[PDB]
């Protein structure tokens, strides 16, 4: 059972984390002007309402 | 406030560039020579380089309503200076290459390095504002400058668009704090509030407005997907620019606007500042981890590294040693940038694989794999000594999630630096003394690399006598 | 002269609706140009009298000649513009629009919080203008004309034919 | 004052009758005369791409005229500015000239080929 | 006796209108359009803020503002004219070669 060193697979599991979420946070990149305008326009309500809400 | 003959020799590296601007155009109307005015560009810069040193003696003062000198200034304006420098150094090969006009590009370097001198220089929301455009224009004309190339002419639109719509922003967000306050000094972002009723919406809202132009400039999440392609996009000696000196310039005058404005010590603000950092680091650093491109992945890792920057920001007001941890690091940053993005633009020269690259070019697989062990904070390296600073200070103000940001990017960092830099020496399927003395730069700054993360002391000490007007 | 300034800044707004939502280069130029007007009205109603002389001379008289200039040189006749109407297509613009939406309510917000002792309208002549420009803001001027002389080398590099 | 107002009220009419003096010019033209059809009447009158210097041109306006826009709110203050304000502006046209010089020799501003 | 809070939100008005515009249209002269209206509302805002507090700063920020636009739009609309010059098409969604 433990030949295939279950500990090693345990602490590898944030590894394989880290690679799904790099990948998934890449789909973001896809190249089009008018999404980063989009998303530099969604930051700026995120941070707005952010210190709003702080203040 | 007038202008003394004392704040005419304050104003020397300004008035230096400035001149050598109108020199450099006026040789290019009298005959097009690429090597004369590319030789004057770099004797200019150098010239302000040096009559720092005049500056440093005279004093630290205020040269304008606008702008305040100091060792910090003089820190900064080196900084920008030594960029603008490896930048045109690393120009002259790339532009051997270049079937068209070649003399223009030093005209905008020299044009971005003012706009870094007034940003290091700002004490003022006009020198911020013109400091930041005069620095993002001709980097329109810098990325743009290989139009008939697909990527270039793609990335100089998207910068341009993009730093249009960040300067519409930041400007709506200082015309409200303007209104609120009523003085575009410094020092006077708040200070007409009194009594713990330093939270005013209108202000807040205006820096706000201001932290997503600057973040949109310093590549901090959420504005920060133009960074990859810009970088990819734009020519080698342009990414290395704008790797290196309109970060350091636009997080300077972060910096000094920071420290001094009342409001830069409010809680929503830091709190705020906290999450772009933090989501900075790990969001830069996760996109990285699957990037063959070495321009993309060293973009991932300017915003990984502003997100350290950031981290070192938010404890300006409770730590002593926040601006010293900043200055150190951004040294060590400057270095590593400038000799990574110096071997891809020596590799990229002239105009016309990273794997295997110590079988035909062993002097610049060194190097490179001295910057890649740099940038991952390795010791032995002077960005270890940098992310050391930033923990320290995190640690000083407990800030606790931001220093697991640190260390978890620290690994992810770590994990894609060493694969560009054993793929460095796989298997895999000039002749000019300007190439050359493009090598030399950066084996210089590999040397400078090494001798300050095992020697730091010197370092340390020239930031720390760079401090500010308190 | 605060009636004069309400009936402005809704003809600035109605207009610039109408160039955000056009499908004509020129109609959205000219409504932009009528919009442009409609601020300088705003500018002369608030005493700023130097800014709406420049509005209509620089902003209304220069950067709409260009963006004019641009517009006949390339022969806009709506390919695949006018045929594809997908601005008007609902689902393609209540995002943003909402997201415009709750930015200015935010801002809104933010306005309203603040102190208002009204602004008095006392008009401020160019030569005080002039006097601050050359006074305590001359880095401003000469690091400005730098400004204009790196857009002038930019875009002269860009645009040519060749 | 009474004056003040009193101008104002002659500025309004003046531009209001102006403008309807040309509105109702166009009204008298359009509803006056008979109008007739021909085959290649409505066919624009042609005796029976566009370079980028034009461009070039109308961007050197703008440039120019945001220069000339900063010599405007000089201009108007040139006393009160004394000599240091005249050595900030004679920088500022030194500048302005050496673009105009670079802008010349490099035939941006040729118009032939 | 104008409310600085009516000039305000009437150049917020005008600056989210321009920022809608900017993003929904896909031709890149829009988007210019849309970044001329968003810097000109910026600039209608430091002139009332100026005018509020009866400080010339307002105006000198509005010429500086000015001439960021006419710069801006001068680079922008050179991009435009190479872009429509190789590409014959102004299409800012068909430039995306740059991507991941
Ligand atoms: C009538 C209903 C609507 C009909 C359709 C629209 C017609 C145009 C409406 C806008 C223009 C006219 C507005 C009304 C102005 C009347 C005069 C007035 O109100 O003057 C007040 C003030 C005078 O100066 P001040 O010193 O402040 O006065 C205090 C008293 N001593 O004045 C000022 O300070 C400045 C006055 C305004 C600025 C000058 C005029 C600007 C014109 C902009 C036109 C924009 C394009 C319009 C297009 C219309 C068709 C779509
Ligand atoms: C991805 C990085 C995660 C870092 C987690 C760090 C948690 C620190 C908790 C500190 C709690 C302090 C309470 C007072
Ligand atoms: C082909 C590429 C097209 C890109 C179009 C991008 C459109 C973006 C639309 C965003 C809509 C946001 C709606 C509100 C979200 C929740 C509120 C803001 C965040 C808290």
């Amino acid at each position: 059972l433990l030949k295939r060193d279950p500990l090693n697979s345990m602490m590898n599991i944030p590894a394989v984390l880290s690679r799904f979420a790099g990948k998934g946070l890449l789909l973001s990149e896809n190249g089009y002007l008018r999404w980063y305008v989009a998303s530099m326009s969604i930051g700026a309500v995120v941070v707005l309402a952010l210190l709003m809400v702080l203040r | 406030m007038t202008i003394t003959p004392q704040n005419l020799i304050a104003l020397l590296p300004l008035l230096i560039v400035g001149l050598t601007v109108v020199v450099v155009m006026l040789s290019i109307a009298w005959r097009r020579n690429h090597f004369l005015n590319a030789t004057l560009s770099v004797i200019g810069l150098n010239a302000a380089l040096v009559s720092l040193w005049f500056v440093g003696q005279a004093g630290a003062m205020d040269v304008t309503p606008l702008m305040r000198v100091d060792g910090f200034a003089m820190l900064y304006t080196g900084l920008v200076l030594l960029a603008s420098l490896a930048t045109c150094t690393f120009a002259y090969p790339w532009l051997e290459g270049y079937n068209d006009n070649k003399d223009e590009f030093y005209l905008l370097v020299l044009i971005a390095a003012l706009g870094g001198i007034l940003l290091a220089n700002a004490n003022h929301l006009a020198s911020l504002f013109l400091g930041i455009e005069l620095i993002s224009l001709p980097l329109f004309g810098l990325v743009g400058y290989a139009f008939r190339q697909k990527r270039s002419l793609e990335a100089s639109i998207k910068y341009t668009i993009l730093s249009a719509a960040a300067s519409s922003f930041l400007l709506f967000g200082m015309a409200l704090v303007y209104a609120q306050s009523g003085d575009l000094s410094f020092v006077a972002l708040g200070k007409n509030l009194g009594d713990g009723m330093l939270n005013e919406p209108l202000l807040l809202a205006g820096f706000g407005l201001m932290i997503v132009g600057l973040g949109f400039k310093l590549s901090l999440v959420p504005f920060h997907l133009w960074t990859p392609d810009v970088y990819q996009g734009a020519p080698a000696p342009v990414s290395t620019f704008l790797a290196t000196a309109s970060k350091i310039a636009i997080f300077g005058v972060v910096m000094r606007l920071f420290l001094y404005a009342p409001v830069g010590d409010s809680e929503a603000i830091r709190v705020v500042l906290a999450i772009i950092a933090f989501a900075s680091i790990i969001f830069g650093n996760l996109m990285a981890l699957s990037q063959t491109n070495i321009k993309r992945l060293l973009g991932y890792s300017s915003i990984s590294h502003l997100g350290y920057l950031l981290v070192a920001l938010i404890a300006l007001q409770t730590g002593e040693m926040s601006m010293e941890a900043v200055g150190v690091y951004l040294a060590g940053y400057l270095f590593s940038s400038l000799g990574a993005f110096g071997v891809v633009s020596l590799m990229s020269s002239p105009y016309r694989s990273y794997r295997g690259l110590f079988w035909h070019r062993p002097i610049l697989a060194a190097v490179m794999t001295v910057m890649m062990l740099s940038l991952a904070g390795i010791p032995m390296t002077l960005g270890f000594i940098g992310k050391f600073y930033v923990l320290a200070v995190g640690v000083q103000a407990h800030l606790w999630w931001l220093v697991g940001a640190v260390v978890v990017g620290s690994a992810i960092g770590l994990y894609y630096y060493l694969r560009v830099a054993v793929s460095l020496y796989l298997h895999a399927p000039p002749s000019n003394w300007q190439y050359s003395a493009g090598g030399i730069v950066v084996l210089i700054s590999a040397l400078l690399v090494l001798v300050l993360g095992v020697w730091p002391q010197p370092l340390i000490s020239i930031v720390r006598l760079a401090m500010p007007l308190m | 002269m605060e009636f004069a300034f309400y009936i402005c800044g809704l003809i600035a707004i109605l207009a610039t609706l109408r160039v955000i939502t056009h499908t004509n280069p020129v109609h959205a130029l000219l409504y932009l140009i009528i919009s442009l007007l409609a601020i300088s009205g705003v500018f002369f109603s608030l005493g700023a009298y130097f800014a709406g002389a420049l509005e209509i001379i620089v902003y209304a008289g220069a950067i709409m000649v260009l963006f004019v200039f641009v517009v006949m040189m390339l022969n806009l006749g709506g390919s695949e513009i006018e045929q594809e109407r997908q601005w008007l297509k609902p689902q393609v613009w209540i995002g943003p629009a909402i997201l415009s939406a709750i930015m200015l309510v935010v801002i809104v917000y933010a306005i309203l919080g603040v102190n208002d002792q009204g602004i008095d309208g006392t008009p401020i002549s160019a030569k005080a203008v002039g006097i601050t420009l050359f006074g305590p803001y001359v880095l401003a001027v000469e690091l400005a004309s730098m400004l204009l002389l790196a857009g002038l080398v930019v875009a002269f590099h860009v645009g040519r034919e060749e | 004052s009474t004056e003040v107002i009193a101008h104002h009220w002659a500025f309004a009419i003046f531009l209001i009758v102006a403008i309807g003096l040309c509105c109702l010019m166009l009204v008298g033209g359009w509803f006056l005369g008979g109008r007739a059809r021909a085959r290649s009447k409505n066919v624009p009158f042609e005796s029976g791409r566009l370079s980028a210097k034009f461009y070039l041109v109308a961007m050197f306006f703008v440039i120019f005229d945001v220069e000339a826009l900063y010599l405007f709110a000089w201009s108007t203050s040139i006393r009160e500015s004394g000599w240091v304000g005249f050595v900030e502006a004679a920088i500022f046209i030194f500048v302005l000239l050496a673009g105009l010089v670079y802008l010349v020799r490099i035939g941006a501003l040729d118009w032939t080929p | 006796m104008i409310p600085l809070q009516h000039g305000l939100i009437l150049a917020a008005i005008l600056f989210v209108l321009g920022l809608t515009g900017l993003v929904i249209r896909r031709n890149l002269l829009f988007m210019l359009i849309g970044l001329e209206i968003m810097i000109n509302a910026s600039a209608l805002a430091f002139v009332v803020a100026g005018s509020y507090w009866g400080q010339t700063d307002g105006q000198v920020m509005y010429i500086l503002a000015i001439s960021l636009a006419a710069a801006e739009a001068s680079i922008g609309l050179a991009l435009l004219l190479q872009l429509h010059r190789r590409r014959q098409n102004l299409n800012i969604d068909s430039v995306s070669e740059m991507r991941g």
